[PDB]
Parts: structure tokens; C-alpha cells; sequence
């Protein structure tokens, strides 16, 4: 996702340029003012605080914060139950402590002392439902950012060709100006669709992908707390990688 | 958002770029 | 305060008050007549008088109503707990109306009372359903105008456009069709996207706010009622206050 | 409520007369018919007779047959339950009518009857539902027409440059028949917006605020059913008016 | 009802060749294949068989096989409760006939055996459901191939376009070439909201006509299930119609 | 069987969008610059590589293609491949006895198979299958909403190639060089960007949840194959499930033997 | 599931004037040099 965003960039530079025109013409710093500075305002007023400076810690989580899923959870998980399987019964800290994620250890430290699974299935769907709202309210603001940069792109548009007809005289400067005047839509709409929406639907699928591991997280733990052993537990956890990973897994 | 509900103002402000050419029209010259 | 609606107008204005120094060209009387005129002419065939006038005591409404913060009132269901407890008792309270705006009177004015608390819970969430509905209505109004204003600035581009066309054969037509047509859409966009879906999305986080807050004063108020102290109360009442805000409460 | 549709065409009309060119040139036969004969067509095409037919029989309660509700509901509801309460019973049938406009006495006839508290709850609430489809058909009816009108628009302005187009003689005509060929989109822009889209967003205000008001009916309905504290019920139903409102009717 | 394509295919036909030179102009033969085939193809891409053979049986369903009643429900379901109400038995099968078309009978022919109050609730409402998700499914594949017509006449203006470019033709004979390329989206824009969006809404709205007759047919069968005679299957009922068709129902 | 309509499809698109270019002139390279196709099409991926990390990114050509391909003959046979089963574990011995279950078709029904000759309580099978579908259908959904993320973000990139092609148009006023390959951009760009996502993307990523849909229809019908192996029923009982899944069409279609 | 808007129309349109703009700038550069 860091790689995207140069290339995105560049691509389209190179195809600014490979007709060989000069992309002098592609800046003024004025409209750059105009079109984010009019969005990021109009996001001000849109969006308020407690709620601006909660898409800063999920936009810094798709960027970071890198774990081990996907393949280790299935791997904790059958060593677990092959502990709580008559060898190591389930009141062994000492498999739990040292894989703290985030995630896992919240429900594998109340597991062991006392739950009932209509409880800790609650608590965890709830868990899930906030995570999921946080970055749907995160993707809907990068989106409606991604909204208001072409909106206030035009607007600059706009500003840039009022002034024009009243210097109306009749030489190559109804061209010029129209050139120039169009720059602000130009970077309203591809900061739009290179930064914003991109990433609005990056946060979405990043939602999604962290649904489906936390998911695996919770029917691991509550196959923890059923007395049940690997060749049921395994293919029940298994059942949530891509056939990618099935063969992949199965040679380890 | 859907990503496309600028397409109403874009239409607005490229009818208006016809319109200026309209106005380099009644002359050609 | 994060409402930067200083920062978008001061962008437009230095924008606008370019080189041409003199933005009374940025003023159609026509163009103004379009756009506003039947903005708010659609907005009276939409929403008529007795509702349309509620334009400004809920979109007003809202923006002053930095009279009480969410920690004020955890310290006055304290204070107010402090008397009902055994010091005093649940008979004679007039703090009610002492330093109070607008609500957690007619939940306290009626819990002194000795009727059930199922009621009191029934109203009052009931109020805050009606109050969330009604924010809705002003924030779907602020929206329904930020819809309905670049629908008629592209009515008149059109208008515009067909007056400047079929007599392209002076300067004073042509010019006057041209300026309609560009500041037509100008005060559109310039309008919507700048003071009403901005607005209109922002009445909505005002409503989450009120919300939580109301949900707050009615697990105060039945706190009240029920025989508690204010130190295990605290902690039933503490739960919906902000997260960052937990930490800043316990300065006390 | 008809007040607003002269003004959002007699302000769109003194702005398309700003002194710039007659008015005869934004009016075409032959476009205004390829609109809304179009339009229309494709009405028939969608809803068939006999339920296209039902559309101005729902559309014209919306230009008469005002409510009395918001103040009065309040009144002759605290006024019903102080006369059955206290006094005689609740088979008051004496006082019951004078006052049977739409949908009280829907209820109130029944109240009186044997029933129990759910099976009333569940026709009114029936009633409601259905009143509020009832809007939402009618206004998707005038949308989906709102729809049909610009596309049509620029059917008929395809149609034009296609036979302006390799039928002119490329000096002067390019412009006059551009003019002549957008005629028709401008009507249909204009009409959507000035007529359907704003009146189906009326219908649906309308439900909104009826149904409010049958809401407000039915709680106090099953109050009367109940035989209630009138303080109570007058607190639960003023439970549902605007902050002036509130007032408003506190010094009647 | 074809009247209206009738009416929409004579009014874009009328003004077609009113103005224009003769209708010739009008008609390319490889537009056509364009714009018709690659919507058609694209139809195949996004449709298997058996949804799009699917979707024959409904857009036959509607312009064939006219059930217009819709009173009938009250007028019968009523005489039903009669006629097993108390001098009525459950089971007079040879009795509820002659007017079970194809539906009702199926309705009634499993509710004097072993099917519990609720059951024959789940089936109905999974026949409605289904119902309303097969016209749901031809009405959004109408309006997806309406989404693609447009495009690919848009597809074939552009193909129009850049071969231009490949000619020189000095100032001769350009606007004709661009005459005949704005043909494609013309026949895109015309098929689409002439044939597909008009059909699409037709689906959706018989659609919801359908499920509404259904709904009231299924309170219907509940209501004799249980034996309610008294006012409340009649109010039940006639809850469904609309307030004019009540009065017009009212008298017989 | 051979799902034939999107192969014919494509070629029907394409073969009809390809004999527009040579319709007019008959040369087909002026519709290929090398601007166009970067700013259109390595646009749209390049943001479809900052919406998708390169490893999920990757399982486009994995459960895109696993789905194109359906060489798997599950269609109708599940039927008498079901009952053949169910006569050899019904009085030709006893149900832990393998027939082919660890030799058959794709794995799904060998999945079950495998869990329904160890001791597994009906509750647990019927729990895992049915959370052995969804997670399917979900991975079906997430590629086909990735198909057509890009199917929106190409005409996206068409708009801005055309906003290329207009500012560098309207800068070189005249230079007889400017003009014409500056409104080849944009309209080229738009070009690219129209047809890819609607003949290519928009189209194949609607494609792919009815196919999901004909897959989730399938493992169901294997999955009350199982569970009816697992309880123990003739044959002659078994057709009144499991016939009850195909299209009325297709329910005659082999009933003829 | 209730979604009505007269969006579709601006698809023709917004394209088919994207399309006039690039026929009158060609007009335009032709005919004067």
C-alpha cells in the first residue's frame, strides 16, 4: 500500500508527458491551496474531533502495525487444544501469555478463569461490531474527503474562469486562462481517485480482512471451552483460509 | 460516497468550457 | 471549536480577489435570482411553512448550545446524589432548575414524584428517539437544499447556454448569458458543498452527541431514584463518557 | 403549499429575463412535447392504467386535507382521558365523536370495544405502515417521472444535433441549432427539478410527519385503552413537538 | 397495456423526422450491432441461462395473464370467515372454490391438515419473499442491460471520435462524420430509458403491487385460521387499500 | 455443465468493439497510445494496489480463475454418486467403509466424507459445512467486489485522462502537434477506461457472484447428501432432498434412467 | 431497498458534451489555422 501510491503517480506523470508536452502547464501552487486546503475545511466542518483524530489510529494500522495471522492462528489454536487435551487441562497460562496480538489473549485470559460461551460470544461480537464501525466511519470520511476534493476542485474552476470574462479581449488568453483555470479540478479529481477513494476503500477491505481473522479468533476460543480436540477443531478453524493457504498449510 | 456524485458539477463545468468555446465561435478569429 | 467554515470562505475569497482586484464580478443578480431563489422556492414546494421555519431553531438551536459539557453533568447527578442520599432525602430538591438549560428537568421534576421508574425510562427514551428524529429531519433538510442548489445552478448553465446561443451577434447578450451561465453554478456549488452538505452531514455528529448525553441523563436519573451511592454510581454513570475524557474527568 | 410552485418558476423566469434576449427562444413546441410527451410515455411504459391513474388521487391530498394535529392531538387526548377517567368510564361514547376527522376515532372505536392492547397496537400500527408505503409509492411515482424527464431531455437533444449535424452548411447554423436542440434538455432539467423530484420529496415529508402525528395518536390510544394518569400522558405526548411547540402549547 | 411504447416510439419518431431533411439520417446499420450487441454481450458476460430464460417468464407474466382483482380479497376472505365461522366448519373445502385462481388454493389447501398456526405463516412468507426476489432479479437485470446500452453507445460515439483523426478532409466534411457517431449514443440513451429502465420500474413496481395482494391474502388466511370474525379481519384488511378505494369499497 | 454464454460473450463484445475501429479506415493502430494506456489502465491498478496489498491482491487469477475454470463435473452427478454410496454402506457393509471417498472429486464432498466415517456428532458436521460455505460465499463476494472496485476506479482515470487532455490542449493553442495527440489522450483515455469497465470488469465481477450462487446452491445439496449418509437412508428416500435443489428443467433431465 | 434518483441521465449527457467540446476545439483549430 506505500508502493501504490508513488506508482499511482507516476503513471500518470509519464502519461502527462509522453505526448512531450511541457508539464509546466500542470502546476500553479494557487489551485493546490484552493482544492485541498477547500476540502480539508469543508472536512472541518463535516467532521468533528473525537471522531477526525479516530481516523489517524486506524489510517496508521493499515500502513503498520503487521501481525502473524492467517496461518499462525490455526497453529496456536491446535497446540492449545492439544493442551487442553488431557496434558496441560485449561487452566495452562503459560501457552497464552507470550502471543498477545491484541486480540487473542483478550479472550484466552477470560476464558480460563470463568465464562459462559453465550457471554464471551456477545462480548466478542460486540467487539467486532466497534472495530467494524471505527474503520467504516474511517473509509467514510477518506471517501467523503475524496468527495469534496473534485467539488472544491470545481469550485477553483469556477473562480478561475469568472475572472477571465472581464478581461475579454480577443487573444490566445481565452485559451490560457481556461488552461490554468482548469488545473484545480484536475487536482481535485485526482487527488479524489489516487489518495482518497483508494484508500476509503482500502480501510474497507482492511475491515473486512481483520472481520474474518477476528472472526477465526472467536470460534477458536469457543472450541477452547468445549472439550474438543485437533482433526474437528483444525477443520473447523481451517475452513476460513483461501484454498491458497489450505495447500499451504497442510505442507507444515 | 459513491465516487461519482462530482459527475453532476464535472457535466456542469465542462458544459461551461463548451460554452467559452462557444464564445471563441461567433468569430473563429 | 474544529468548524472551520472561516478557512473554506477565506480560501474562495483569496481566491476570489485574484489579480482582478474588484470581485463585484463575482456578483449576478440574475444568476443569484436562479440559484437561490429556486433553491428555496423548491424548498418551500418541498417543505412548507410551520416546518421550513425550523430552519433556524435547530440549525441554530444547535450551535450555542455549549452551556453544558458532558462532565458538568456527572457532577451535578454527584452533587445531586450527595443530597438524596442520607443526608437529606428524596422529597425536597429544588437544584432542578437551578443552573440548568433545557432537559434533565422533566426527568427530575417527575421522578420526585412517587410513580414507577419503567414509565420514566419509557418517556424518556422516547424523547430521545423524537430528538434524534428531528435532527434527522434538519440535517435531511440541510441536505435536500445542498441537492437542490446544484440542480438549478446546471439549470441555469442550461439557461445560459441557450440564451448566449442564436444571437451570437453583439456583446452585451452574449456576455450577459456567459456570466449567468458561470456564476449560476458557481453559487450552486459554492453553496452545497460548502455550507449545507458540510452542515448537513455536521447536524448529525451534533445529534450523536445529544444522544449520548441524553442517555447519560437518563441513567442519572434513574440512578437518582434507585437507593445508590454516588461512588458506585459513578462508576454505572461513567460509562459513556468519552474515552480521552475518562482520564480528564479523574482530575476532579 | 401551491404558493411555492409560481414562485420557482416566476424567480427562474425573471432570472432567464434579466434584460439579456426574448423569451422566445427558450420556448419550442416541438421540444416541450418530446419531453413530456415522453416522460409521460414512459410512465405508461412503467405504471399501468388504473395505477397510474391512482397517482393524482394521492398527489391532490397533499395540496388540501390539512392536519389539526401537534397542538390538538395533545388537547383533545389529556381532555378525553380527564372526562373517562374520574368520570363515568371509559364507554364515553357521548364525547367520543364531534371530533372524528381521520384516524382518532379509528382507534377510539375501538377502545371502547373489547380488545386487548396488542391486536389495537398492531392494526394501527398496520395503518401506519401502510399509509407510510402509500407516500413512498407515490413518491418513487413522482422521482421515477423526475427521471424520465431529463433523460427524454436529452433524448430530444440527441435527436436535434443529429439532424442539425450533416444537414447545415457549417457558416452560422452550428450555433442557432445547438440553442434549438438543448431547448429540450433545459425542460426537462427544469421540470424535474422544479416539480417532481421536490413534491416526491414532499410526499415523503408528508408520510414522515403523518406518521408522526398517527405515532403520537396511538400512544395516548392505548393510554385511554389503559385509564392512565393524564399528567403522565400529557408529559408522554408533548413528547413529540418541536422546542417552540413545546412552549408554544405549555401556556395553552 | 403496449400503449405505451406506443406512445413513447411515436414521440421519438414524431420529432425525429419533423425538422430533419428525412429519417434516413437517423439510422445507421452498424450503430445498431454496436450498441445493441455489445449491451446484449455484455448481458451474457454478466447473465448465466436460467437466470436470463428466468427472466422471460415475469416480463411475459406482466403484459399476459391480467389478474386485476384486489377487492376481491376483502370481498371474499370476509364471506370465507362467514361461511366458517360458527355455522361454517374449518373444512368445507367444496366451499372455498370458484375463486381460488392459482394461489389462494394452494393457500387454503394445507391449513385444515397438519400445519401449525405459524408454519403456514414461514411458507407463505418464503413464497412472498421469493416472489418479490425473482422480480427483483429481472427488474435490476432490465435496468443493468438500461446501464449498458448507454455505455456502449457511448462505447461507439467514442470509436466514431478517434477515427476522425485519421482523416484529413479540410473543413469539408467533418460535422457530418460527427453527426453519424453521435448516432450510437443516441440509439444507447433511447433503447435504454425507452425499453429497460421503463420495463425495470414496471417489474419493481408490479412487484411491490404483488407482494402487498399477497401480504393481505396472508393476514387473510391467518386471520380464518384463528376464527376472528368481529371488525378485525374487515379492518385488518382494509387497511391494505387505499382511503379512496376505501370509500369506493365502503358501499358494496 | 459447460457454462457457455460468457466465453461467447466476450469474443461477441470484443469482436464487435474491434470491428468498430476498422470500420472507417480499417487501421487499428491509432487507437493505441502508449499516454492513455498508462494514465487509464496503469492508473486503475496502481490504485488497486493501494486499496489491495500484493498478497490478497494476488488471489485475483486464484478465486477469480478457481471459479472460471469449474472444471469440477459436480453438476448432477452429485445424485447417483450420492446413492451409489449410500447402497454400498447400506447393507453391503457398514458406513466405515471408504469406497472411493479418498480418491473422488473436488474436496469439498471428499471433505465430508472424510469427517463422516470417524465419529462426528451430525450438530458439528452440519455447523462446519454450513461455516465452510459462507466463508466461501464471502471469498466469492470479496473477489468479485474487487472486480468491480476496478471496474469503477478505470472510468475514474478515464475522467482524469480526459482533464489531461483538455489542460495540454488548451496550454499548446496551436502547434499542429498539441492538438491532435492532446484530444487523442482524452479521448482515448476514455475510451479505455468505458470499455475495460464495463466489458471486462463490471460485467465478470457481477459474473462472479451467480456462480458463487450456483456453488453455494451445490454444497448445499452435498452437504444434506452427507448428513443423510450420516443418519442412514435408502436411496429411495434420498431423492426427496436432494432433488429438490436443480431447475425444474433439470430436474426431468436425468430421471429419464 | 428503496433508491430513486435522475442520476442515469447525466451519463449521456455528461459524455456527449465531453464529446462536443473535443468537435468544437477541432472546429476551432482548423478553420483558423
Amino acid at each position: 500500500t506505500p508502493i501504490g501510491f508513488v506508482l499511482c503517480f507516476g503513471l500518470v506523470l509519464w502519461g502527462m508527458a509522453s505526448g512531450g508536452s511541457n508539464l509546466k502547464v500542470f502546476w500553479d501552487v494557487a489551485s493546490v491551496f484552493i482544492t485541498i486546503g477547500g476540502s480539508m475545511a469543508a472536512m472541518l466542518i463535516t467532521y468533528p474531533m473525537d471522531e477526525f483524530k479516530r481516523l489517524l489510529i486506524v489510517i496508521r494500522q493499515t500502513f503498520k502495525d503487521n501481525g502473524m495471522s492467517n496461518i499462525d492462528v490455526i497453529q496456536n489454536f491446535v497446540d492449545l487444544s492439544r493442551k487442553a487435551r488431557r496434558e496441560g487441562l485449561l487452566s495452562l497460562e503459560d501457552a497464552i501469555n507470550n502471543l498477545t496480538d491484541d486480540y487473542m489473549k483478550k479472550g484466552l485470559r477470560m476464558v480460563v478463569d470463568g465464562i459462559e460461551p453465550e457471554t464471551i460470544r456477545e462480548i466478542m461480537e460486540l467487539e467486532i461490531d466497534e472495530m467494524e464501525k471505527r474503520h467504516k466511519s474511517g473509509a467514510d470520511m477518506l471517501k467523503t474527503w475524496g468527495g469534496y476534493a473534485p467539488a472544491f476542485g470545481m469550485v477553483g474552476t469556477l473562480i478561475g474562469l469568472i475572472q477571465m470574462l472581464a478581461n475579454l479581449t480577443d487573444s490566445s488568453t481565452i485559451a490560457s486562462g481556461m488552461g490554468k483555470a482548469l488545473i484545480t479540478t484536475f487536482y481535485g479529481s485526482l487527488m479524489a481517485n489516487a489518495v482518497f477513494n483508494p484508500m476509503g476503500a482500502n480501510l474497507m477491505f482492511k475491515s473486512g480482512v481483520e472481520a474474518t481473522t477476528r472472526e477465526m479468533v472467536l470460534e477458536g476460543v469457543l472450541a477452547i471451552q468445549s472439550g474438543v480436540n485437533p482433526r474437528i477443531m483444525e477443520e473447523k478453524l481451517v475452513s476460513y483460509l483461501s484454498p491458497p493457504e489450505r495447500q499451504a498449510y497442510s505442507k507444515v | 460516497i459513491r465516487g461519482d456524485e462530482w459527475l453532476a458539477t464535472f457535466s456542469d463545468t465542462i458544459t461551461l468550457l463548451l460554452t467559452f468555446f462557444i464564445l471563441l465561435y461567433s468569430f473563429s478569429s
